[PDB]
């Protein structure tokens, strides 16, 4: 009944993408990490085939298109963990085939990182998340990345604001009971900003350590000067 | 940045 | 004529402080840094008394107060010396008496995290925040800090919500022209938030080298974890 | 974690 742009992001959203663990290779940390890194590759592919349905995204220049998603790229993945982990408790579900408890996470040495993960599956169980809000999170995430290196700066508030309305057009239709929901909203993007960087810092030393093998894409991005 | 750069050019 | 919190919020700002750099010393990164890190210092004394004056901020515990601020201090420290660079240019005022620019920075050892703060600084120049936006934001990025050691997680969230109440209102009667204001200077949240650690894991590399003097109370809020 | 209790206490 609402928003057009939330509507068009429902219909861009993704379909499910599958970790697919070797089930003949024996667990270990080199396995998990392995894995989280390959499903984390392909992930990225679909996100920027994604982030193109974006109104008003394709529009910007091709290195401020790069910049934007080179930023939030995290944030992003970070965001769809936690949004598929909702119905769980103390369960990350990076995929339907791959959801990781605590024992799982102190293995594969993510326990800080996937706890921190989840004080944000934490708030926004209690909000009540709907997926409406969720696509357009991710969205606004990606807009308000806070890249350095952005050409058209006018041209990226604007998307910002195409999408913090769409946002707010869905709150006050769908949400009269809290008038302060948008709000309420848009104050979880510190923590996924928190979480999302130090994720990314955490995989460029497992990069380092050399140990776990990574495709190009998902090098890429954490090589990329942010 | 090849990679990116690539999978957005594409389309 | 606006929000009870917000005109209590500006009553309430902290009095201007002072580097007051040693005269007897000659310009150098660890003068620079023991500047800071000496101000610092103080203006943490200052912060500490400031947020016992937050409507509501007192009613919480004891330890509830405290891991809000030993999770958002520099996240204060940096919006207060971002406020003051609003009228300069490509400058940080970290006090009326000492003022960065890209040169002092660099030489400081500090350019990347300086021309981050800037970053701030650009953005809150070109949205022209005001001072009673500038003391409500400041207030909830305490509240909005996200330690993940509170004790009473509702009445930190109802903190929130006053804070953020205050802060919608404010914007409803001032500037109805724009009805996402409110919004946008939420928006600017992540990128404080981000620059402040960035700031601390920093600070931090120097305590942990000791080359540079630091004070008890400075030092306890960066050990703090 | 002292300074910090010290000062709030007030």
């Amino acid at each position: 009944p609402y928003n057009k742009i939330v509507s068009h992001l429902l219909v861009a959203e993704p379909e499910k993408i599958y970790a697919m663990p070797d089930p003949t290779v024996p667990d270990s940390d080199i396995k998990a990490l392995t894995t989280l890194c390959d499903l984390a590759d392909r992930e990225l592919v679909v996100i920027i085939g994604w982030a193109k349905h974006i109104p008003g995204f394709s529009t910007l220049s091709l290195a401020d298109q790069m910049s934007l998603l080179q930023s939030a790229w995290m944030e992003i993945l970070i965001l769809g963990v936690v949004y598929r982990s909702l119905s769980f408790e103390d369960e990350l579900v990076y995929a339907d085939d791959y959801i990781m408890d605590e024992d799982q996470s102190k293995l594969a040495g993510l326990l800080d990182l996937n706890n921190a993960i989840l004080q944000l599956v934490k708030k926004y169980k209690s909000m009540k998340l709907e997926k409406e809000e969720f696509v357009t999170l991710k969205a606004i995430a990606l807009a308000n990345s806070d890249s350095m290196h952005i050409e058209d700066v006018e041209a990226v508030q604007k998307l910002q604001d195409v999408l913090h309305e769409a946002l707010q057009d869905y709150e006050a239709g769908q949400h009269m009971e809290d008038p302060r929901r948008a709000g309420k909203m848009l104050m979880t993007l510190p923590l996924l900003r928190q979480t999302s960087t130090k994720a990314v810092q955490h995989f460029y030393n497992i990069k380092l350590e050399g140990k776990v093998p990574m495709h190009k894409l998902f090098l890429e991005m954490l090589e990329a000067k942010v | 940045h090849k990679i990116l750069h690539r999978l957005l050019q594409e389309g």
